[PDB]
C-alpha cells in the first residue's frame, strides 16, 4: 500500500526487509535475505523469488529498479524440492547427498 | 453417522525417528608474511 517495496518470509521474528533507493540483483538480496535469516551457505540455492501477485519468480540474473514510485511485495521461498527426501517413506528410495571415502 | 465411529488418526505413531545434518566445525588458520625478491 505505502510507497515502497517490501521483502517478506515467514517468521515473525525476522523484520521485512526495507529499502528506499539502490539497484539490485536478485542474488544479492537473495543472499542478503539468507545472511539475515542464518542459512548455510551450503544450502541458499535452494531458495529463490516468487511474486504472488503476479505468480511468477525473478530471474536469478533478473535486474530490479527503483524510481520513488515504483512498489511492490516479494517473497523469499525455497523451490527446488525432492520428495521422499525423508526416511519415513519405506516404500521408495530416500535421497541423500554423496560423502568423501553414514548417508549425509 | 460419524457419532456411530471413532478412532485416532493414523499419522499419530511414530517409528525409527529422522536425523539432519547439525552444523560445520568453524576452524581456519592465518599465518601470512611476505617479501619481495
Amino acid at each position: 500500500p505505502e510507497p515502497g517495496v517490501e521483502v517478506t518470509f515467514y517468521l515473525l521474528d525476522r523484520e521485512p526487509l526495507r529499502l528506499g533507493s539502490g539497484e539490485y540483483t536478485a542474488e544479492e538480496l537473495c543472499i542478503r535475505a539468507a545472511q539475515e535469516c542464518s542459512i548455510s551457505p551450503l544450502c541458499h540455492n535452494l531458495f529463490a523469488l516468487y511474486d504472488e501477485s503476479t505468480k511468477l519468480w525473478y530471474a536469478p540474473n533478473r535486474i530490479i529498479t527503483v524510481d520513488d514510485k515504483t512498489s511492490l511485495r516479494l517473497h523469499y521461498r525455497m523451490r527446488f524440492y525432492f520428495t521422499n527426501w525423508h526416511g519415513t517413506n519405506d516404500n521408495e528410495q530416500s535421497v541423500w547427498r554423496h560423502s568423501p571415502k553414514e548417508a549425509t | 453417522p460419524w457419532f456411530q465411529g471413532v478412532k485416532t488418526p493414523r499419522a499419530l505413531d511414530f517409528s525409527e525417528y529422522r536425523y539432519p545434518v547439525a552444523t560445520f566445525q568453524p576452524s581456519g588458520p592465518e599465518f601470512s608474511d611476505d617479501l619481495i625478491l
